[PDB]
């Protein structure tokens, strides 16, 4: 017939109604970058509105992804090519914050591979320790070898059609990850050298500093894939909001495996 | 449970899509006070930082 | 490809014209080509124009034949080869209308 | 309206605003050389402070907010959705944060001026110039964050182009037949993506280094200077071929439509056009010969930035082939698409002489290095912006522009832009170094000459907003008389008149297929090529 | 814009049925942007004891 | 009264493109909780024929004006390519069969019409 | 009737691929997701469970480590390098801090003029 293919749409791609946290979010972001150098320079004499201007920006990301969710379960464009649109967008956006490691590997490179005059002829030098990788940095490294192997062991299983391996087994790599907050709290807490520390003190809280700030989103992203999952939004034929974590962690092996090998085993 | 009830209720509101959760009433209007303020205070001070007028 | 595959080529879909459209777009790509075509293949670029009843698209044969000749010489010698069949149809050159 | 998510009215706003940043980009530009018309500070007063403000405030307008909002978003937001096939963008939403944080990015720079200090720093902001015991106040702060919006709008802006060729295409569009516009900026896309994280972190190791004092920069605490001078011109040197390769894109459709003809090699033209954003990844030092490398590493680099002219020469000597046979309509984008083919290529030969290490050691931050870098960006990616409003000015808008007023509008850009930019190899070869507002007396010579000349580009630039009147009001009343130039395509020596009539576009893109303007939902049905 | 695919009515301005003639309001937007270095010249001289 | 439509041939408006809810304990089974216009591309990949077309024009033979190139059109101006009787002999050329009136394609020499649908 | 026949043919040569497919997929969702249960909670998880208990005893003579140094210095400081304390510009929230939370254990910072 043709009356009803009269009254649908004729492409598989999405259009979308004008949204207007398109200008939410980008008056966010002035009065984060704004803001965030007045205080460094006085003019206000409190430091909150940075404070204000990381509430105000991620609520309204969640904004933002309720009108997606709006669209993602209940209005319903995502077709063969729509689901990889995003499946590729996501992935080839994460080898954008895998070279921006390259621009603090890099640095470690800097410092190390030809020595300075500065500091001493040895790296790291006198006056600074460094922890051996034989100590609690390898729990680091063991306990995402153990995320490497369960968030697999749950992809799969939401396939698998059934709930109870589904369901748990989410909520058990969400909390092996607030978990993975705590160990680089210890660090960030107990390590003797600090931010600034010179360049060992430089670069050692930036390579491990952006590794830390991913954490604080990745558990955010458990933070929805759990209360999606229980309030019945995310299927087992198509799941975008949960193939986009596990992508999220299957390269955070990778990356993290090129951060120990040379930050703790090549850095002392 | 709650995905083919809304369901109903996202597909044919004639609503906009950021008005059309039942739990979307009070996420706006605090939402709007802390944008009515946050995009002004980062720029009034700026008459008070060109005369060096700072804290 | 070579000079007599070109002739062989565009006197056929002269043949087969049946209309104003698909001469003057078929007399276009026998003349926008590196080479000069034979007097053989513009002889049905003529009778063409008389299947179609249009006199001058069969006028701007012979203007578009002036200025791709590459010499006064070999025109005039090609002028009077093809005055045999150009005095059947009555067709003029744009020179002596004076338009 | 504001807030509309259609990718057609975000790139006539990118478009909007690509011209009040260029009239400020200009401006700055205009006292700039105002002040090097004579020796002594004639205009600003005493003050060599607000001349490294107003260098580092025009300099930054012209790249991130004219050539990069234009080329990639007030022309990549309209004809990448149009040319291949799709209705809009493949992610619509993001499309409009886009746009809409470049005016922030403008609140965030030009604030960086009003304020008590001033942002001295150069474009090459440089850390210990930059650095908190150098520059103190909240000036530089705000100059590397604007900076950084304009690093992220560009970012995200790339995202939208990768996953929008990949699978958004039509039936028959292979991935071997694209448009050369298409085929421009996803291999640019190929270059901003994996060039703007690196600058990221090369701008905020600077942040830190300026109120947490991390010491990445601090020479007090072993950090480098010169780790700077590769991480940031590692951004640099494929920033520089991203305002290029777009370009790239519409020249190859002009010079191959004002001429009834096909490119030439086509398939020879994609190939070497991802291999001039591919190596120019490896060549990223040619900037910093002088900074101290190595006599192997300088060698390297010698041989390794001349190999940018090899795919180059191909992209040139077949727009030399694809207009030998074929007619020529010498309308007013083929003027600016043949004026691009000679000064272009001039400021191509002035690279591989400046790309030799055994020759830059008496050529850095000289003069002869801004006579060379602005024959390729006033008039490389200039004379390929206006080839490209020209180009699709009527098509769009719906309005024709009065062509007999812009032919004196290409002229004056040429005569009146080469008289600035021809004399300044003269006084880098000297050794006038840059960023100045005064001079030895032995440099007032070309710097008059090249003093008259910013009156007449920027005569030219006030003719041009008339241009802008003309064509929005009665820009109607131009297509019915003999103002303007209808057709750009003339019908061949033997297709009639009245047949021309029926056939009217005989276009090789979808571009001019459609309505002019194009409607709000210009793609309803997946259509078919080949 | 979402509709109305006219011929002015893809841009933001309103150039036909202003109530004020349109060069006020187009070369009013091109000057004010002409004139923003204007005003960089001018708080930061005065700021600075020139004038 | 609304129903599902549980097939690809009954649609009778968009009210009927939904599907029912499932219980708790299992997961949605692709089939159950979908959302309409991706469930209707689902319903057509249920079956053996697509609902979009990713397959070129008819473009083997070259089409006169007493025997055109007829296109499965769905509105008035679907734009064509026209790449050659071998598909691939000649430089394209867009087009734009209107309303009763034909793309005559210069170059090539195909003659297309609407079939307006 | 006109211009509505109908949408295509129904041909069923399209379908058997991807449906019977989804089920194959469904044998690759359970028995490749039943390989990692052997080596997720029968491996990694014994394999924690002997190295936390590793780093739980190496953590009370560092958690001891962290007493001596904030008890006394008994003399002063061995007078830090010039590169591991910098205070150019000082902080913005406070009026000294290092960071967001840092103990004085290991960040001192006691001034030597002399
Ligand atoms: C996009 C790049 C770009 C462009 C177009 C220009 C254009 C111009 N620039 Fe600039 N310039 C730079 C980028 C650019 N410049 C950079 C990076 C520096 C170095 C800073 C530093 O490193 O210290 C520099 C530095 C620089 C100097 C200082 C030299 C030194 O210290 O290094 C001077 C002074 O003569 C100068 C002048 C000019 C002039 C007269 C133009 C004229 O071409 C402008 C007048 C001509 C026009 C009329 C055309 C442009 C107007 C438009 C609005 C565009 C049109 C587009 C649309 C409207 C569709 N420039
Ligand atoms: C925006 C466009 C652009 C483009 C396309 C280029 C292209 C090139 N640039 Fe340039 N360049 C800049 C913009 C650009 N540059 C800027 C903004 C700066 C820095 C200024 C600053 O720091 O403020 C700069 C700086 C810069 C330097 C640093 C000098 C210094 O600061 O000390 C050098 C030196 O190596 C260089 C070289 C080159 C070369 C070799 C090319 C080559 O790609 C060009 C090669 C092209 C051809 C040669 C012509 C066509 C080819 C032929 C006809 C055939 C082959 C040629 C022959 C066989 C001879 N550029
Ligand atoms: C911030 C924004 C500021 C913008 C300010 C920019 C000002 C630029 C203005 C340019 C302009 O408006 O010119 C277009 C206008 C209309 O032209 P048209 O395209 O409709 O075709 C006309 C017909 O085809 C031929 O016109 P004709 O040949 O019959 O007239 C002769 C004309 C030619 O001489 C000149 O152009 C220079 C003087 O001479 C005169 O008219 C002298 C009269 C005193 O042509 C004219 O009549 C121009 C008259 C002179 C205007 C002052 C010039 C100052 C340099
Ligand atoms: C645009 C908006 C800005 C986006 C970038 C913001 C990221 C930087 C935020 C830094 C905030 C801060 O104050 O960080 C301080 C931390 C804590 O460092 P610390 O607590 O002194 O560590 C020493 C451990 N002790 C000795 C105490 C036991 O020191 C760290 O470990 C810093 C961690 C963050 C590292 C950031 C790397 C930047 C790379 C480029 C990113 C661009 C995107
Ligand atoms: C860090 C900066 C991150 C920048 C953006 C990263 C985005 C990555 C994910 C992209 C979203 C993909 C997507 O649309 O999935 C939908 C929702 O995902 C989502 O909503 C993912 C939300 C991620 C939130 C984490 C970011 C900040 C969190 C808050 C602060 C802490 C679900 O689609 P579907 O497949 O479920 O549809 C099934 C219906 N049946
Ligand atoms: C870095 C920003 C994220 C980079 C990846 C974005 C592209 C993949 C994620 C995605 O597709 O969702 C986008 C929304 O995310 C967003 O727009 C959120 C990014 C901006 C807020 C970042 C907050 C960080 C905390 C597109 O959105 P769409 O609506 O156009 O896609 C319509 C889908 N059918
Ligand atoms: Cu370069
Ligand atoms: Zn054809």
């Amino acid at each position: 017939t043709h009356l009803e293919r009269s009254r649908h749409q004729q492409h598989p791609f999405h259009m979308v109604m004008p949204s207007p946290w398109p200008i939410v979010v980008s008056f966010a972001l002035l009065s984060l970058a704004l803001s965030t150098a007045l205080t460094m320079h006085g003019y206000i004499g409190n430091m909150n509105m940075v404070y204000l201007a990381l509430f105000v920006l991620l609520t309204s990301s969640i904004l933002w992804f309720r009108d997606i969710v709006a669209e993602a379960t209940y209005l319903g464009d995502h077709t063969m090519a729509v689901r990889k649109g995003i499946n590729l967008g996501f992935l080839m956006f994460v080898l954008s914050e895998v070279l921006i490691f390259a621009g603090l590997f890099w640095a470690y490179f800097h410092s190390a591979m030809s020595p300075d005059v500065t500091l001493g002829a040895c790296w790291p030098p006198v006056g600074i320790e460094a922890v051996q990788p034989t100590e609690l940095p390898l729990l680091n490294t063991i306990i995402l070898l153990s995320s490497g192997a369960t968030v697999t062991y749950s992809h799969h299983a939401l396939i698998a059609g059934n709930r109870n391996k589904a369901l748990s087994g989410l909520l058990i790599t969400f909390w092996l990850i607030v978990i993975f907050v705590t160990c680089q709290y210890i660090e960030y807490t107990n390590a003797a050298f600090t931010i600034s520390d010179g360049v060992y003190g430089s670069v050692f809280y930036a390579g491990t500093g952006l590794h830390f700030l991913h954490m604080v989103m990745l558990a955010a992203m458990l933070g929805v894939n759990y209360w999606r999952m229980r309030n019945y939004h995310l299927t087992a034929g198509h799941h975008v909001g949960y193939e986009t974590t596990i992508i999220y962690t299957h390269v955070l092996d990778v990356i993290w495996l090129f951060l120990y090998v040379v930050f703790y085993w090549w850095g002392v | 449970n709650k995905v083919i009830q809304l369901q109903k209720i996202f597909q044919s509101s004639t609503k906009p899509l950021w008005w059309r959760h039942p739990r979307s009433a009070l996420y706006l209007y605090p939402f709007y006070a802390i944008f009515a303020v946050a995009v002004v205070t980062p720029l009034l001070y700026i008459p008070n930082a060109i005369r060096g007028i700072k804290a | 490809e070579t000079f007599e595959e070109f002739t062989a080529r565009y006197e056929k879909e002269f043949d087969e014209a049946y209309d104003l459209f698909e001469v003057q777009r078929v007399l276009n790509n026998c003349f926008s080509y590196d080479l000069v075509p034979a007097p053989a293949v513009i002889e049905k670029a003529l009778r063409a124009a008389r299947r179609v009843n249009d006199l001058p698209t069969a006028i701007r044969v012979f203007e578009a034949l002036k200025y791709k000749v590459e010499n006064e010489d070999q025109y005039k010698a090609y002028l009077d080869e093809l005055k045999d069949v150009r005095q059947e149809l009555g067709v003029p050159l744009k020179e002596e209308l004076f338009p | 309206w504001l807030y509309s998510t259609n990718a057609k009215d975000i790139a006539v706003l990118y478009f909007m605003l690509a011209i009040f940043s260029g009239m400020a980009g200009t401006a700055m530009s205009l006292i700039i050389r105002l002040e090097l018309a004579a020796p002594g500070s004639q205009y600003l007063h005493g003050n060599s402070q607000l001349f490294n403000v107003l260098v580092v405030g025009h300099a930054v307008l012209m790249i991130f907010f004219l050539v990069m909002p234009a080329l990639i978003g007030g022309f990549g937001n309209y004809l990448l959705p149009l040319m291949i096939g799709a209705t809009d963008t493949a992610f619509p939403r993001i499309n409009n944060i886009a746009f809409w944080v470049l005016p922030m990015g403008l609140v965030c720079l030009v604030t960086s001026t009003l304020v008590e200090s001033g942002a001295g720093t150069g474009w090459t902001v440089y850390p210990p110039l930059s650095s908190i015991q150098a520059h103190s106040g909240p000036s530089v702060d705000l100059a590397i964050f604007a900076l950084h919006l304009t690093s992220i709008s560009s970012l995200l802006g790339a995202i939208n182009f990768i996953v929008t060729t990949l699978n958004m295409r039509t039936n028959g569009m292979t991935m071997h037949k694209l448009p050369l516009f298409v085929w421009s900026i996803f291999i640019t896309a190929f270059l901003l993506l994996l060039s703007l994280p690196v600058l990221s972190a090369g701008i905020t190791m600077l942040l830190l280094d300026r109120n947490f004092n991390t010491s990445f920069f601090e020479v007090s605490g072993g950090g480098d200077p010169i780790l700077y001078e590769h991480l940031f011109w590692f951004f640099g040197h494929p920033e520089v071929y991203i305002l290029i390769i777009p370009g790239f894109g519409i020249i190859s459709h002009v010079v191959s439509t004002y001429s009834k003809k096909p490119v030439f090699g086509e398939i020879s033209m994609v190939y070497a056009m991802a291999s001039i954003g591919l190596l120019g990844f490896l060549v990223w030092s040619h900037h910093m010969y002088i900074v101290g490398l190595d006599a192997d590493t300088r060698a390297y680099f010698t041989s390794a930035t001349m190999i940018i002219a090899i795919p180059t020469g191909i992209k040139i000597f077949s727009w030399l082939a694809t207009i030998h046979g074929g007619s020529i309509r010498l309308a007013t984008p083929m003027l600016y698409a043949i004026a691009f083919l000679f000064l272009f290529t001039m400021g191509g030969l002035t690279g591989v002489a400046l790309a030799n290490a055994s020759l830059d050691v008496a050529f850095h931050d000289t003069y002869y290095v801004v006579g060379h870098f602005h024959y390729v960006l006033s008039m490389g990616a200039i004379f390929s912006l206006f080839a490209g409003y020209y180009y699709w000015s009527p098509q769009i808008l719906g309005l024709n522009y009065n062509e007999k007023l812009a032919q004196i509008q290409f002229w004056l850009i040429f005569i009146g832009a080469n008289v600035i930019f021809f004399p300044m190899h003269f006084l880098g070869i000297n050794g006038m170094p840059r960023r100045i507002p005064d001079y030895p007396d032995a440099f007032a010579g070309w710097n008059y000459v090249a003093s008259i000349g910013s009156f007449i580009a920027t005569l030219s630039l006030f003719l041009f907003i008339y241009i802008l009147y003309d064509q929005l009001v009665n820009g109607l009343n131009n297509k019915v008389n003999n103002k303007s130039v209808i057709y750009n395509k003339a019908p061949d020596f033997v297709e009639s008149n009245t047949i021309f009539n029926l056939n009217t576009v005989k276009s090789s893109s979808i571009e001019f297929l459609l309505t002019s303007p194009p409607a709000v939902h210009s793609f309803n049905t997946p259509a078919v090529q080949s | 814009v979402h509709f109305k695919d006219g011929v002015y009515e893809n841009i933001p301005f309103k150039v036909k049925g202003r109530k004020t003639p349109y060069a006020l309001s187009h070369f009013g937007f091109f000057a004010i942007g002409f004139a923003v270095p204007f005003v960089a010249c001018y708080v930061q001289l005065k700021k600075s004891g020139a004038f | 009264v609304v129903k599902t439509a549980q097939n690809l041939a009954e649609v009778n408006g968009p009210e009927t493109l939904i599907g029912p809810g499932a219980k708790e304990g299992t997961v949605p089974t692709d089939l159950d909780q979908e959302t309409g216009l991706a469930r209707l591309e689902l319903l057509g990949k249920l079956e053996g024929i697509d609902v979009f077309d990713t397959k070129p024009l008819d473009s083997s033979r070259k089409g006169t004006m007493k025997d055109p190139i007829i296109i499965e059109s769905y509105d008035d101006y679907r734009y064509v390519g026209c790449t050659g009787s071998p598909a691939g002999s000649h430089t394209i050329m867009w087009l734009k069969p209107t309303v009763n009136e034909v793309a005559r394609c210069w170059e090539c020499g195909s003659v297309y019409k609407l079939n307006p649908v | 009737n006109a211009l509505k026949p109908a949408f295509g043919p129904p041909d069923k040569v399209a379908a058997q691929k991807f449906k019977e497919s989804l089920m194959a997929t469904e044998k690759h969702a359970k028995d490749t997701s039943n390989m990692w249960v052997k080596i997720s909670v029968w491996v990694a998880l014994p394999a924690i469970a002997l190295t936390a208990v590793n780093t739980y005893f190496v953590e009370k003579e560092h958690a001891e480590h962290r007493e001596h140094l904030k008890h006394v210095p008994d003399s002063e400081w061995p007078r830090d390098y010039e590169f591991m304390n910098i205070r150019s510009k000082p902080f913005f929230w406070g009026d000294g801090d290092k960071t967001l939370f840092w103990n004085p254990v290991v960040n001192r910072h006691i001034e030597h003029d002399d």
